[PDB]
């Protein structure tokens, strides 16, 4: 059965700033099958209440979900999305950069 | 301008956890704008665009009514399908539809699609000529002779033709500007220093729609294609898009390259420094 | 809006 690994992209709605409110978002696209696990981490601890978008596909049949949680970013918090999917060995975890 | 419609369909079988999933979303271009989901505590069709708000409860009922009885259509194609490839009936399976229009400026029909994917497989589509399909193998020609028997192209076709059509032409009047004006990226270049000898340039295009954009780095105005590091474009949460390509340069080189922005949107082109 | 459903697979 096709299987395809997603891709993550994990970065701010807008450019941050310390103190100001903002969205953090994880993007996950190019996956097969739809079965996926995605959290967002604060200092290593999973965030409540993420959002994520409805369940869509490419032209290529792989999909793709937008999880986000509105945020303020500060300099000493840690962000990041943890994502499990069947072609992943063990979880994959990307950091937020806020230059990225 | 041209536009398209299109609805994109998700089953997932979850055999002795009840019955499948059935997921659907709406799009007008690259803007979403209704969703369905059988899990839901009370599954309706349900608005993602403020310009579908406006119309009439006739029209949430009639979507919803479909979006069931496809569920329900769906699962037995699912049954069906696991039949044709001799697989288990433990196992999870997925069956993807994918239909619309695409339009010209006048609003007349370009091209009609309308097509499926099983386990992520193409499985059968209908040709361009909206008449005839196209099977991946024999599990999709029984597929094929038994939508040629009840003439499901024809029921394809008055839909394609008509409805999608008349309803896409609905919406850009009354989606207006949200629709057939793009949004220009919001752009910015900033500099990283890694090192001494060593700079990151990036070029940033932000808040754009739709998503269709090209980003590329020039040196003295020649495309850096080899030794550009471009991400792909990503939605930014509130319906616009975002992307960014970066070159490293050597240090005290940074005046000889420039960001060029190509975007619907943009009266023309960019040309961006660091500045 | 959606079209009305298919026969199945
Ligand atoms: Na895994």
């Amino acid at each position: 059965m096709i299987q395809r690994t997603p891709k993550i992209q994990v970065y701010s709605r807008h450019p941050a700033e310390n103190g100001k409110s903002n969205f953090l978002n994880c993007y996950v696209s190019g996956f097969h099958p739809s079965d996926i696990e995605v959290d967002l981490l604060k200092n290593g601890e999973r965030i409540e209440k993420v959002e994520h978008s409805d369940l869509s596909f490419s032209k290529d049949w792989s999909f793709y979900l937008l999880y986000y949680t509105e945020f303020t970013p500060t300099e000493k918090d840690e962000y990041a999305c943890r994502v499990n999917h069947v072609t992943l060995s063990q979880p994959k975890i990307v950091k937020w950069d806020r230059d990225m | 301008g041209s536009h398209s419609m299109r609805y994109f369909y998700t089953s997932v079988s979850r055999p002795g956890r009840g019955e499948p999933r059935f997921i659907s979303v709406g799009y007008v271009d690259d803007t979403q704008f209704v969703r369905f989901d059988s899990d839901a505590a009370s599954p309706r069709e349900e608005p993602r665009a403020p310009w579908i708000e406006q119309e009439g409860p006739e029209y949430w009922d009639r979507n919803t009514q479909i979006y069931k009885a496809q569920a329900q259509t769906d699962r037995e194609s699912l049954r069906n399908l696991r039949g044709y490839y001799n697989q288990s009936e433990a196992g999870s399976h997925t069956l993807q539809s994918m239909y619309g229009c695409d339009v010209g400026p006048d609003g007349r029909l370009l091209r009609g699609h309308d097509q499926y994917a099983y386990d992520g497989k193409d499985y059968i589509a209908l040709n361009e000529d909206l008449r005839s399909w196209t099977a991946a193998d024999t599990a999709a020609q029984i597929t094929q002779r038994k939508w040629e028997a009840a003439r499901e192209a024809e029921q394809r076709r008055a839909y394609l033709e008509g409805e999608c059509v008349e309803w896409l032409r609905r919406y850009l009047e009354n989606g207006k500007d949200k629709l057939e004006r793009a949004d220009p990226p919001k752009t910015h270049v900033t500099h990283h220093p890694i090192s001494d000898h060593e700079a990151t340039l990036r070029c940033w295009a932000l808040g754009f729609y739709p998503a269709e954009i090209t980003l590329t780095w020039q040196r003295d105005g020649e495309d850096q294609t080899q030794d550009t590091e471009l991400v792909e474009t990503r939605p930014a949460g509130d319906r616009t898009f975002q992307k960014w390509a970066a070159v490293v340069v050597p240090s005290g080189e940074e005046q000889r390259y420039t960001c060029h922005v190509q975007h619907e949107g943009l009266p023309k082109p960019l040309t961006l420094r660091w500045e | 809006e959606p079209r009305x459903p298919s026969h199945s697979m």
